[PDB]
């Protein structure tokens, strides 16, 4: 209320394994399976997209 | 501190049991001997930049490669510029000095860019403490010129290339210069200014031009940056027992959280101010100086009524006890001065560019009651009073309310 | 390519009594065909400014050499737009032709490349 | 440099912009000139000919190719507008050049009215130049052939690209190597990316340097004469002489700029001492 | 080659450390403690600085005021100073005056008086300390940095304490505290400069003899931390010079990479736009800064406790518009003693330390300073043939495995104080800790 | 100096995608303008492809 | 509409005890309801600032008056992006709720109005 020293209480979120490489993994791997699932995605999404442009089934006939 | 001479200069040095070593190059070429305003400090800043064998960017790079440093300061009278690195290195800053001395390219744009800005900067960082700026400002009420010229340059007097050149052409020589070495072996040293500083100019003495006028007088530099005040004396003879009435009126404490046992030490309860006397010799002329700093200056003007009080009643009784303590205080402050790298190089520049020998810490001189009350008694009775007031002036006293 | 190198390479040349014998005289005239003088230039008014060594060399100008270049600048860009050439005094003369730019870019350029082999010193 | 740069990839776009839209019309030079431009891409190794078929839509160039490049001819153009709009961003940190090559830093004009009035005069010429052509002699610049509808069938004499292209095409005709000549024929663009690095002059542009001026005249007649190749039959003694002329554009950015540029600065120097 | 540190104990557990100076005429001797706030709790924090006041205030024999006379007859000074891990008392005198200084410095240390008058006076001093080292910048910075990283825990407080405490402090508890604490086993006394070893070790015997010793004494420089990365921003507006410290959990002085850690600081080193050599140091961090005026100064930091340390830097600019490039440019250095430092980086830091540590100590009282320091974290004074061979064992190949586990895409610990607008939220600087490009 | 500041063409994109100032608490219907951008680059690469079969 | 306007109305209607009678026990529920004092905001906190006259007035304040209001800003800043209420003391009770900046406003646009009245005089 005063002091600036006495640090504002972060008890209720600080993680005790928080300098841990467990803990810094698991982060990272929320992010890179988000970063999996959208490399897979745009690889798909890009893949059909384009394919429009081959051959289309009348000219094939 | 064997002194001898090398190729005509001057070299003192003095061995040690440490791995490291202390070279000084004492300059005859402080302030009192400045042909302009301010030149002396230029050229202090001016050392160590491009030379013609060797760029100031050269250099710097190899100096952190010995792990050396640098440190160069400009005094009322001399230049110095020391540096300190490890023993075996000796003859690279042998070499260096030499190059620097005979060979430094005084170019304009270094002027421009690199010293002048520095200059600005190290007289800014002085001033931001008052009592610097009061007691320069007592220097120059007592003595006008000479002594009384300012140490550091100043915006409103612009130094030239061709002033710095012309004043380094008569500094930079035999006869202006002695190389001071700590923990350096004597005999080596002197083999290597042998041949490093042979080529240099022989030159004349630099002189102060005109003798040392003393004057009395009000210094009143506005601030808003704190409050300080110098009350000086100027003696006219300048004899070793000030240094141990400086020392006895004392003003700073020897122990955490005190205020002292000291009188001007005692004349500060109640205020939160600070006091420090201080004696100044110049060969010829000296300054005694007391000069109080605080942000009060109501507390100011009360503490400098009881100091102009304690230096009457000094001139009065001193007892046994207070002339022993000045004594011992004395001692210790020469002992701390031939130690301190800085001041120990100038100590000895001084015996070995004019002739004052050093007077040894142990050899200080013990002054009775009579010969400290005697001291005391000439400075109350002064006939020219120096007072420099910096801050709120229209608040701090003056010298006929003192 | 730096005003360094070209002024190394030109004094290999005007060393060598064969090269400064044959180099020299085309240089002249290579001079005299440029025709930048006709506008009143000196050659060192030509060359690229827009370099950080350019810049510091350009501030690092004694005052009175900078107030003339940018008149020499002004009055040469007023003979471009109006399609003219200089008369009188305002050719500039073979011995007017002064390299007062070349010592202020040699400095600056000096400093730069001790920075860069220094910065890759390997202590031994 | 990076206003420069920019530009560079302009070109390229202008470039296939106008051959998309010169194949909408669908005449004999339409289709031919698609058919050759696009088996150049079949020398990409490995996937070449699945690109061109790719590109095609088909096995030959037929109706969805025409269908995919008029929806690219017209969105091409917009690209090339946003790109022109870079470049000139780009340029405004340094501001134009100007024909002596110095700094205009010390002597400026506003865009208007200056230059707005200036401007006018150009465009006017500009607009005589179009009038005589398009209402006095619209198709001079043209291929007759194109008035005939494209036929799979029946090849015509000479499938020459658009005037344009021609000294591109004399490029790629000098090497014999088919993926060698495509290369050839796109490093003859790219290569104007190392301006920057092979001018070694320290004086910006030509207008001082007779030496510069004389190599520039040539490079640019030069550059002419392979567009006339590119329309020429393959025939003596025109294969031997494009292949010298195509030496000759490529030294001017290799071998002789950075030659003629350093004895210059030399000269500079020594010529004012 | 500086001369032997010669080393006794007494029985109660007491080290007597010394080196002599036969060039010098000055001496200091005084008491190393390993002990200091972090052996307060919460309660009692500020303890140890309180009785840093009144260790001067009075004794059973000599009152405050035959104190101040005591010691300006002796001729030189008295000087203390309490941190986290140490307590310090020493006096600087004459040659011939040691047996004094000894005396005076054992009396005020085990027989002071700590009279309630005394505590109740000084109670209103120390309440006034608090609301003026709001002026010393680099201070409010550091000890908010410390506040910060080890959040909650005892290196997390202050040496002051909180103004409730100082309120609250009894003689009891200071008396308390200095008997747990001040025991033979945890303290030295140290001489150098013109001092004898067999003559201290005799002052010592009569006057440091009945010192308690601890019921149980572990080594000199026995200590867990768990640093937290976080941030404290203080801007002020009105303020023209911003402070920024930004620092990761280094190393304790024990650690095997305590050298390590120091060759890194040394590559990033320090700057000073006022000094004239600072535009021509070899730190490329140092050349950005000077090149683009980024700031005014910057000074990296190595500091260690006994169980811990930060490593980082402090920065202070008055270029408010490019904070961000500073933070920046200065991170992306920082991630080059990770992927990029080789051997020409550091062979040019250990040059430059293998002097630097011996110039350091340049007087009798940094010599007594060092002593003092090493004997009370590490048990002995390491000489300084084993310091070069340490810092000669230190390779490329150590620094970037070092930075690669110490600062790479590490969690920091920032404290940005004055006109700080530009400094970017946590997570941008913390994203200067990696390189997407490596 | 930072490129992305430095360089006209990047300080341009710097400005409005990555170091652009925004208030710290705008809600989720402070979203609907990215969508709007998406719906855009989707109508776009939509769109011309469509137009390559349409007639 | 002008600050100017807003206070004019509002004494006509405080001046009517009719008016008044009826308006006052309304103007409370509805501050009540308005919830601006959960979050710990005064009103004259909420009033458009981006505008000539507001930013002069701002900068009329008192320079407490200035760094209390630049908290109570980041204060509601930070509980709106959390979705919280203020709570206890953060909770700007109806005696805290003063019209600090409506004197300065008030005075910024007098002199802005008689401004526009000058502008517009004949000489009789
Ligand atoms: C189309 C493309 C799909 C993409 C979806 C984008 C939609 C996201 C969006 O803008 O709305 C989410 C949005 C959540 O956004 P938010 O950032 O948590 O809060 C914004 C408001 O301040 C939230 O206002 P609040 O804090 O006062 O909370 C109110 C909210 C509760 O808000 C929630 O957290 C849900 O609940 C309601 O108002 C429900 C109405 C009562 C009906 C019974 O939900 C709502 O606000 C819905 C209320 C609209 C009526
Ligand atoms: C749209 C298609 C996106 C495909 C993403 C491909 C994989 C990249 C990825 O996941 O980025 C993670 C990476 C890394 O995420 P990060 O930056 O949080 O991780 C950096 C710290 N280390 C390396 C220690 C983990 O981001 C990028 O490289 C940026 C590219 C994203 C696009
Ligand atoms: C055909 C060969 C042209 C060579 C030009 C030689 C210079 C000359 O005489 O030009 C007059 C002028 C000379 O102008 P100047 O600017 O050098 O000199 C002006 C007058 N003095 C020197 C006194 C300041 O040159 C131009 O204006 C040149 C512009 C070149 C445009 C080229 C278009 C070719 C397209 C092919 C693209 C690939
Ligand atoms: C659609 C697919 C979503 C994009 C996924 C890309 C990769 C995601 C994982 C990569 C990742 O998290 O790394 C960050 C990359 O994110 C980025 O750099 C991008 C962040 C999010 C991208 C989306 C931006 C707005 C989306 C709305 C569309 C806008 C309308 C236009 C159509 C680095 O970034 P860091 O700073 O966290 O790194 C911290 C240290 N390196
Ligand atoms: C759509 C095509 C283009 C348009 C509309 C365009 C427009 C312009 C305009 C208006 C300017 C400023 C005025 C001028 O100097 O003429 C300019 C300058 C410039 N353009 Fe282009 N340009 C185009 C293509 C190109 C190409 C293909 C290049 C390079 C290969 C290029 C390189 C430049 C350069 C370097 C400048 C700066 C020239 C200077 O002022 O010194 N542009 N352009
Ligand atoms: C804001 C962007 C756009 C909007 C809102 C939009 C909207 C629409 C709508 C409502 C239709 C009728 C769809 C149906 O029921 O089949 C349509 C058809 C079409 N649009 Fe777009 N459009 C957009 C952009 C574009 C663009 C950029 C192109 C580029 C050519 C394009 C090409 C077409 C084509 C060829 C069709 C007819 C084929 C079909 O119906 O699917 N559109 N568009
Ligand atoms: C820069 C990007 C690199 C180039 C991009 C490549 C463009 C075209 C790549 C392949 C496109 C066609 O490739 C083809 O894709 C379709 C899906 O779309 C796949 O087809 C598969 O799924 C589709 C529907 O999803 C089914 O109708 C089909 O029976 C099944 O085999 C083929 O297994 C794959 O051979
Ligand atoms: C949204 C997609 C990303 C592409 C960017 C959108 C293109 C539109 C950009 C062109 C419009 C000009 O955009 C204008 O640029 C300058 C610098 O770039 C910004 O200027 C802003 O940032 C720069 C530094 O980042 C500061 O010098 C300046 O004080 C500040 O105002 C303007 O606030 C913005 O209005």
């Amino acid at each position: 209320g005063k002091s600036t020293y006495k640090i504002p209480d972060f008890t209720p979120y600080l993680k005790k394994d928080r300098n841990t490489d467990a803990n810094r993994l698991f982060s990272y791997f929320m992010i890179g399976s988000f970063g999996m699932l959208s490399a897979a995605g745009a690889k798909a999404t890009v893949q059909d997209f384009l394919s429009n442009m081959s051959a289309s089934a009348d000219v094939l006939a | 501190f064997s002194t001898a001479e090398a190729a005509g200069v001057k070299v003192a040095a003095q061995d040690g049991q440490s791995p490291i070593s202390d070279l000084s190059v004492v300059l005859r070429g402080g302030s009192r001997y400045a042909t302009v305003p301010g030149v002396s400090h230029i050229l202090e800043k001016f050392a160590f930049q491009n030379t013609v064998p060797k760029s100031a960017l050269r250099f710097v790079r190899e100096l952190e490669l010995f792990g050396g440093k640098l440190y160069t300061h400009t005094t009322r009278e001399h230049i110095v510029l020391r540096t300190q690195f490890l023993k075996q290195d000796l003859p690279y800053f042998v070499d260096a000095f030499a190059n620097v001395l005979k060979e430094t390219k005084f170019q304009q744009f270094e002027l421009t860019e690199r010293v002048a800005p520095v200059a600005e900067l190290d007289l800014l960082k002085r001033e931001s403490d008052p009592a610097f700026t009061a007691l320069e400002a007592a220097h120059e009420v007592a003595f006008r010129t000479g002594l009384g010229n300012s140490v550091y340059a100043q915006g409103y007097s612009p130094v030239t290339l061709e002033d710095v050149k012309e004043f380094a052409r008569q500094v930079y020589a035999k006869q202006n210069v002695a190389v001071v070495g700590n923990n350096v072996v004597p005999a080596d040293l002197q083999q290597l200014v042998g041949t490093a500083f042979a080529d240099l100019q022989e030159g004349s003495k630099v002189t102060q031009a005109g003798t040392t006028t003393l004057h009395g007088g009000e210094a009143r530099v506005r601030t808003s940056t704190g409050n300080a005040l110098t009350i000086a004396l100027p003696i006219a003879e300048p004899k070793p027992v000030y240094h141990a009435l400086a020392s006895f009126l004392g003003g700073p404490a020897s122990m955490p959280w005190s205020v002292g046992a000291s009188p001007l030490a005692q004349a500060t309860v109640g205020t939160h101010t600070s006091v420090k006397a201080t004696y100044h010799n110049y060969g010829d002329a000296g300054l005694f100086a007391i000069t109080i700093k605080g942000d009060s200056p109501a507390e100011i003007s009360q503490v400098a009524h009881k100091a102009v009080q304690a230096l009457k009643d000094t001139g009065a009784e001193v007892t046994e006890e207070q002339a022993a303590r000045a004594y011992a205080k004395s001692k210790f402050a020469a002992a701390e001065a031939f130690e301190n790298p800085d001041s120990s190089a100038s100590v000895i520049g001084m015996e070995l560019l004019s002739g004052v020998s050093r007077i040894a810490p142990e050899n200080v001189q013990k002054f009775t009651p009579a010969e400290l009350s005697e001291a005391a008694a000439q400075l109350s009775a002064s006939a020219k009073p120096v007072v420099a007031a910096v801050g709120q002036v229209h608040a701090l006293p003056f010298a006929d309310e003192l | 390519a730096s005003i360094t190198s070209v002024v190394k390479t030109s004094e290999l040349i005007l060393k060598s009594p064969l090269l400064s014998k044959i180099v020299v005289p085309l240089a002249k005239t290579y001079v005299k065909f440029s025709g930048y003088r006709q506008l009143g230039f000196k050659m060192n008014d030509l060359i690229i400014e827009e370099t950080p060594n350019m810049q510091l060399a350009l501030r690092r100008l004694p005052p009175t050499e900078s107030y003339d270049r940018v008149y020499r600048l002004i009055r040469a860009t007023q003979f471009s737009l109006s399609h003219k050439l200089a008369t009188g005094n305002d050719i500039t003369k073979p011995e007017e032709d002064d390299h007062y730019l070349i010592p202020y870019i040699l400095d600056v350029e000096a400093e730069a490349f001790e920075k860069d082999a220094l910065d890759n010193l390997e202590v031994v | 440099v990076l206003p420069w740069s920019i530009g560079v990839i302009i070109f390229l776009l202008l470039i296939i912009t106008a051959f998309m839209g010169y194949v909408l019309v669908f005449g004999q030079m339409s289709l031919w000139g698609a058919t050759v431009i696009c088996n150049l891409v079949s020398a990409i190794p490995w996937l070449g000919e699945d690109i061109v078929h790719f590109l095609w839509g088909g096995f030959s160039v037929g109706n969805p190719t025409l269908q995919r490049f008029f929806a690219l001819h017209y969105l091409m153009p917009f690209v090339l507008a946003v790109f022109a709009l870079l470049h000139l961003i780009a340029l405004h940190t340094a501001g134009s050049s100007n024909p002596l090559g110095i700094t205009s830093n010390v002597d400026k004009l506003s865009m208007h009215p200056y230059y707005s009035f200036k401007d006018l005069i150009t465009v006017f010429a500009f607009l005589l130049m179009f009038t005589l052509f398009v209402f006095f002699s619209p198709d001079k610049l043209g291929h007759p052939d194109n008035y005939i509808p494209a036929n799979p069938m029946v090849t015509p004499a000479s499938i020459v690209p658009e005037w344009y292209l021609l000294p591109f095409y004399a490029i790629l005709r000098a090497i014999p190597d088919k993926l060698g000549g495509v290369i050839a024929m796109v490093a003859a663009i790219l290569i104007l990316l190392i301006l920057p690095i092979v001018d070694r002059s320290i004086i910006r542009g030509n207008a001082f340097k007779p030496i510069s001026k004389l190599l520039f005249g040539f490079f640019i007649c030069n550059f002419l004469l392979l567009g006339v190749l590119g329309q020429v039959h393959i025939e003596p003694p025109f294969i031997v002489l494009g292949q010298i002329c195509t030496i000759f554009y490529f030294s001017y950015f290799l071998i002789l700029l950075p030659m003629v540029s350093t004895i210059e600065n030399i000269f500079f120097y020594i010529g004012s001492l | 080659v500086s001369p032997k540190t010669r080393t006794s104990n007494l029985k109660n557990g007491l080290t007597i450390a010394s080196e002599s100076n036969p060039l010098v005429q000055t001496a200091t001797v005084g008491v190393w403690i390993d002990a200091g706030s972090r052996n307060e709790n919460a309660y009692n924090n500020g303890t140890a600085h309180f009785f840093e006041h009144l260790a001067f205030k009075g004794t059973d024999k000599r009152s405050q005021h035959q104190l101040e006379l005591d010691i300006e007859n002796m001729g030189g000074h008295l000087n203390a100073y309490t941190s986290r891990e140490s307590t310090v008392y020493y006096a600087k005198s004459f040659k011939d005056d040691v047996p004094k200084s000894v005396e005076i410095l054992a009396d005020i240390l085990q027989h002071s008086k700590l009279a309630e008058s005394a505590i109740d006076r000084e109670r209103e001093v120390i309440t006034r300390e608090l609301e003026e080292v709001n002026k010393q910048y680099e201070e409010v910075v550091f000890d908010h940095l410390h506040a910060t990283a080890f959040m909650n825990q005892p290196l997390g407080r202050t040496i002051l304490g909180p103004r409730e405490n100082i309120q609250t402090i009894t003689n009891t508890e200071l008396r308390k505290f200095i008997t747990e604490n001040y025991t033979a086993d945890r303290m030295v006394l140290v001489g150098a400069g013109a001092v004898d070893h067999d003559a201290l070790v005799e002052l010592a015997e009569k006057y440091f003899s009945h010192l308690p010793s601890s019921q149980s004494p572990v080594p000199l420089g026995t200590p867990i931390p768990n640093f937290v990365g976080s941030e404290v921003r203080l801007r002020d507006d009105t303020m023209p010079v911003a402070h920024i410290a930004i620092a990761v959990e280094g190393v304790s002085w024990t650690s095997e990479d305590y050298y390590t850690a120091l060759v890194a600081q040394a590559i990033i080193g320090n700057y000073d736009r006022a000094v004239g050599t600072s535009r021509h140091q070899g730190s490329r961090l140092s050349n950005i800064v000077s090149e683009n005026n980024l700031a005014n100064s910057f000074q990296s930091f190595s500091t260690s406790y006994s169980d811990t340390g930060l490593w980082g830097i402090y920065l202070t600019s008055e270029n408010t518009t490019q904070i961000d490039d500073l933070v920046h440019f200065t991170l992306k250095e920082w991630n080059r003693l990770s992927t990029s430092v080789s051997n020409l980086q550091v062979e040019r830091a250990k040059s430059q330390l293998k002097a630097g540590l011996l110039l350091s100590l340049d007087g009798t009282t940094y010599v007594a300073e060092d002593i003092g320091r090493q004997l009370t974290t590490l048990g002995r004074r390491v000489t300084p043939a084993e310091v070069e061979a340490k810092l000669e064992a230190v390779t490329e190949h150590d620094v970037r495995a070092w930075a690669q586990k110490t600062l790479y895409d590490k969690d920091i610990a920032l404290v940005g104080l004055g006109p700080i607008e530009g400094l970017y939220d946590y997570n941008r600087i913390r994203n200067d800790m990696s390189m997407m490009r490596w | 100096m930072a490129l992305r500041k430095k360089n006209s063409l990047l300080n341009m994109a710097n400005s409005y995608v990555l170091d652009s100032p925004q208030p710290s608490n705008l809600n989720y219907f402070w979203n609907f303008g990215s969508l709007l951008a998406l719906c855009l680059v989707i109508q776009l690469a939509t769109g011309i492809t469509l137009a390559m079969h349409y007639t």
